[PDB]
């Protein structure tokens, strides 16, 4: 759901 | 005097595109000739193509799809829409070849100029551009990959090995997760790992060149640099001594750990990025530590070989498109006097 770039 | 040379080749915001629109789910960069940001203006669909050659004059256009991917060299591009994929030349603005896979592709890339891979669930395969072929299935994926992000996928220069990688966070770290398989063996082995590369390395006496297989993991020993030798030596070679070298963390970086790698062989360095935004540079051979500083602020997502330079190009979350590359004239002698290593030095002198 939340996309890794993100993280 | 730095081994290295860091510069700032564009902002995308300046280019006229929205900040939502810069990360790895709508922002790709195959190689470094082009860009291709998806967007969504109210219920329109558009990707915009950034030529890195004319930078000033995007082509900005309306589509039909979830996915855009450039090829590495031509006015091609493949789009996903659904399951079903498509094939496109841009300037003839025809079709060249479609396809509609039974299970979703969640990721994809061109790992040349002919062909896309294409990873699901359960498989990876690759389609030929060239011809009337349909993807073919080229391993089943590894039950240590279940649930990870995939995050990339990347083959040697022979297409003998190839190397899928996947990351998952879990409450106190990331954990990456690799599948390498061997095309001649026939196998597949589980390796814990965040980012990789493949190179062709030439050791001094031998009769051919050496395949190398780089990869950075930040596990249970801390940050590590492998460097071994794929395959049999040929006739005429001695084998690869393999490195095992550290990946420096600083405190501060607690929640660090590698994201992406690409290796110059004009040079025989490995270029090193982490989620942070810090980049280590490496000698391949000894696996020495040459350099390492932060040069983002912020997650440098998405990079490719900076191929006139045999450095390394990138995009950060602010739209930044930042590059490395080697210092030709400074890095032998910053190795020599401010390393205090003349005998690495040598080698690299000798060497070339």
């Amino acid at each position: 759901t939340l996309p890794w770039d993100l993280w | 005097i730095l081994p290295i040379r860091f510069q700032e080749h564009l902002q995308l915001q300046n280019l006229g595109i929205n900040p939502a629109n810069i990360g790895f789910s709508t922002l790709t960069m195959e190689s470094d000739k082009f860009i291709c940001i998806r967007e969504k203006v109210g219920e329109q669909a558009q990707v915009v193509i950034i030529d890195m050659n004319d930078p000033s004059n995007p082509i900005r256009r309306p589509i039909s799809a979830d996915s855009a991917i450039m090829n590495p060299a031509s006015k091609v591009i493949a789009l996903k829409a659904g399951k079903t994929l498509q094939i496109f030349n841009i300037e003839m603005k025809s079709k060249m070849k479609a396809h509609t896979m039974t299970d979703d592709v969640t990721f994809w890339k061109w790992i040349s100029l002919n062909t896309v891979a294409l990873v699901t669930d359960n498989a990876v395969y690759h389609w030929s551009m060239e011809g009337e072929s349909q993807p073919v299935k080229m391993f089943d994926r590894h039950s240590s990959l279940a649930g990870c992000q995939i995050i990339n996928y990347r083959t040697d220069a022979k297409q003998k090995w190839l190397l899928l990688t996947g990351i998952s966070a879990q409450q106190n770290r990331v954990v990456g997760a690799m599948q390498l398989y061997s095309v001649d063996r026939k196998v597949s082995q589980p390796i814990e790992g965040h980012a990789a590369s493949f190179a062709q390395f030439k050791m001094e006496g031998n009769a051919e060149e050496s395949t190398l297989f780089c990869f950075a993991v930040r596990g249970q020993a801390g940050g590590k640099l492998h460097i071994i030798e794929v395959g049999t030596p040929p006739t005429g070679n001695q084998p690869f001594p393999k490195k095992a070298v550290d990946v420096f963390f600083p405190p501060e970086a607690q929640n660090d750990f590698p994201v992406a790698m690409q290796i110059s062989e004009k040079h025989d360095v490995v270029f090193l990025i982490t989620k942070y935004g810090y980049i280590h540079l490496y000698d391949l051979e000894t696996g020495t530590c040459i350099y390492m500083n932060r040069i983002s602020g912020e997650t440098i997502f998405v990079t490719a070989p900076h191929e006139a330079t045999a450095g390394i190009i990138g995009v950060n979350r602010k739209g930044q498109v930042l590059s490395v590359c080697v210092e030709e004239e400074n890095i032998i002698p910053y190795i020599t006097n401010v390393l205090q290593n003349p005998d690495l030095a040598l080698r690299m002198a000798v060497r070339n």
